[PDB]
């Protein structure tokens, strides 16, 4: 018969942001910012690995 | 034509002005290697296929 297995498994810590939120123009990756204000004001971030 | 945009906003009479870019586009590449494909006899139009 066919099985079909799904693993989960955990990383180190990291910050965690939804995928939406982040910009990738291949030679930067950026998140924006909301300010106390409510100023969007943008961030450079660097990325680990994403999933899910 | 970005400077020139941005100069066009700072006139009196003006509402908008947007200035389209000839390069704004995104991509993911798919760089195949030859050598590495290879290995499992698969050429770059086998691989591409996917």
């Amino acid at each position: 018969m066919n099985a079909w297995l799904q693993l989960n498994t955990a990383s180190e810590p990291m910050l965690l942001i939804p995928s939406q939120a982040l910009i990738d123009t291949g030679s930067e990756q950026r998140v924006i910012t909301v300010d106390a204000d409510g100023r969007f004001v943008p961030k450079r971030v660097a990325v680990f690995q994403a999933s899910q | 034509a970005e400077q020139i945009e941005e100069v066009a906003r700072t006139v009196p009479g003006v509402a908008s002005a947007l200035a389209e870019r000839l390069e704004g586009g995104r991509y993911i590449n798919v760089e195949i290697n030859r050598e590495k494909a290879a290995r499992y006899g698969m050429t770059v139009a086998d691989v591409q296929l996917f």
